[PDB]
């Protein structure tokens, strides 16, 4: 699951 | 090279980001994308930095650029959504949390916003 408050 | 040098700034952008220092993370972003313009995940993190810092013009033409680069870039939608919702701007959030949906459809983030949305639109 992308994980809006996490940059990648 | 540029190409290396531009990873390095970007997970120097991460670290900042990780550590609330928004504006630092902005400016490695910034720099990231001077080296290498051609990664959407730069431009989307960049859009997330921004998005702390409420400037959601910003966010909104990084994650519009990041689905230049990459149309299937989830996040550049969930991101330009939050952004548009703020601005007040419910139909164009929602298709944006919409099309997310369409990409990752188990997506936690766009099906809470649909249903806060709902009662808007």
């Amino acid at each position: 699951g992308s994980k809006m408050e996490e940059v990648d | 090279g540029n190409m290396e040098a531009s990873e390095v700034m970007k997970e120097k952008g991460n670290a900042a980001y990780k550590g609330k220092q928004w504006n630092k993370a902005v400016n490695f972003y910034t720099e990231a994308i001077k080296l290498n313009g051609a990664n959407a995940t730069y431009y989307c993190n960049r859009a997330a930095a921004f998005l702390e810092l409420c400037c959601f013009q910003q966010a909104e033409q990084d994650c519009t650029k990041a689905m230049l680069i990459d149309k299937k870039n989830v996040k550049a939608y969930l991101r330009r959504g939050t952004a548009r919702e703020s601005l007040v701007r419910y139909k164009e959030a929602a298709a944006d949390f919409r099309h997310a949906l369409v990409l990752e459809p188990q997506n936690k983030t766009a099906k809470v916003a649909e249903k806060r949305l709902r009662k808007h639109i």
